[PDB]
DNA sequence: CCGTCCCCCGCGTTTTAACCGCCAAGGGGATTACCCCCCAGTCCCCAGGCACGTGCCAGATATATACATCCCGTACGCACGCACATCATTCGAT
DNA sequence: ACCGAATGACATGCATGCATACAGGATGTATATACCTGACACGTGCCTGGAGACTAGGGAGTAACCCCCTTGGCGGTTAAAACGCGGGGGACAGC
């Protein structure tokens, strides 16, 4: 019973865990939805660029360095994976 | 005997006026004196080119205005009408300059 | 075009920066490109928060 | 890994994904989410509450400027 | 300050679906070879654009006047409770 | 238990609170008008730099091959997700 949108594959407890790491004590139920949408929004930008470098290089395979380059564009550099 | 506007009744009027208008608001003379005062520490007897000074004025007000409008929202988010310094700290915190 | 249009819509035929700011901030598509920069004598868009409105 | 493959299919078709590139998205998204979380508390505590509600996460994403 | 609830929380089931471990295929990313065709390099050049002047215009700029609007008072309704007499109940006499 | 005196309930008189609509009247704003000229718009140089035509030699674009690492699949366990719920304290409204 897994055939659906994979966004719901992000289980509610997984969110509950992340709020803890950010130090959030108490969470209302309505948070679980926009967090999905907000996170959803975040992917849209990064992959679009990530796709762009790959197809510009004519490559059909998304490689690791393509990720950091796009992440660098949004003002969030990523140490640890190349460059 | 003389008419009095209700509290805040006047205040909203300047809001409408000033956003329509697009001129500077700081007194011209003191601002040029202040920048001279602060800049004195980094370097002695520097000469400010006349056109350069108002640029600092223009950016400052633009930077300043952005602060208050942002600090305004959280006050509403706090169900308040009047801003107090704790809001600005929060706003400066979230953008990431104070911290 | 937007600036020249709007200034004409304000009964004025000479383009000035106050007109120029209005066009950029009113179109979100351009607002993305020019969200960072502010323009000299730009002036703020006319806006008032709803809660600030009079109680009646 | 399913989720990234699903969304990426919209932008283009037949994208084989390098395994190393995968875990990056989590870490980048995780910290972004984590960072987006902590400041929300400051917005929440500011209104003297203890529980966060989505109207705050919207407010917080505005002050950063990303909401617009 | 007060209060007020409900709606998140811990906690107990229990389902499963990740997670593992293994097996396989081949697409394709990575690497080499060939090269031609493509952009940099020179020389000449010539007209586009820039520096300077110039005024005219309208853009402005100022005038006076009409209009739009806000606040307070005013009035006025009204539905009200308080106050009141009256209606109805109660203690004493019958 | 009905008749009086007395008194509580019932019914309304009285006064008031409160709301509301207005009209005023004041003020600010928009209109409505002339003059004004700093100031855009040409306009005229004047040259330099962009275009034309030239050769030269390397970097991009091809084919070509390969192998690995991506993708696929394929059971087994079991940790984690899903669910129920009891309740209390956090939100929140009001003074």
């Amino acid at each position: 019973k897994v055939l659906r949108d994979n966004i719901q594959g992000i289980t509610k407890p997984a969110i509950r865990r992340l709020a803890r790491r950010g130090g959030v004590k108490r969470i209302s139920g309505l948070i679980y939805e926009e967090t999905r949408g907000v996170l959803k929004v975040f992917l849209e930008n990064v992959i679009r660029d990530a796709v762009t470098y790959t197809e510009h290089a004519k490559r059909k395979t998304v490689t690791a360095m393509d990720v950091v380059y796009a992440l660098k564009r949004q003002g969030r550099t990523l140490y640890g994976f190349g460059g | 005997k003389p008419h009095r506007y209700r509290p805040g009744t006047v205040a909203l009027r300047e809001i409408r006026r000033y956003q329509k208008s697009t001129e500077l608001l700081i007194r011209k003379l003191p601002f040029q004196r202040l920048v001279r005062e602060i800049a004195q520490d980094f370097k002695t007897d520097l000469r400010f080119q006349s056109s350069a000074v108002m640029a600092l004025q223009e950016a400052s007000e633009a930077y300043l205005v952005a602060l208050f409008e942002d600090t305004n929202l959280c006050a509403i988010h706090a169900k308040r009408v009047t801003i107090m310094p704790k809001d600005i700290q929060l706003a400066r915190r979230i953008r990431g300059e104070r911290a | 075009e937007l600036a020249g249009n709007a200034a004409r819509d304000n009964k004025k035929t000479r383009i000035i920066p106050r007109h120029l700011q209005l066009a950029v901030r009113n179109d979100e598509e351009l607002n993305k490109l020019l969200g960072r920069v502010t323009i000299a004598q730009g002036g703020v868009l006319p806006n008032i928060q709803s809660v600030l409105l009079p109680k009646c």
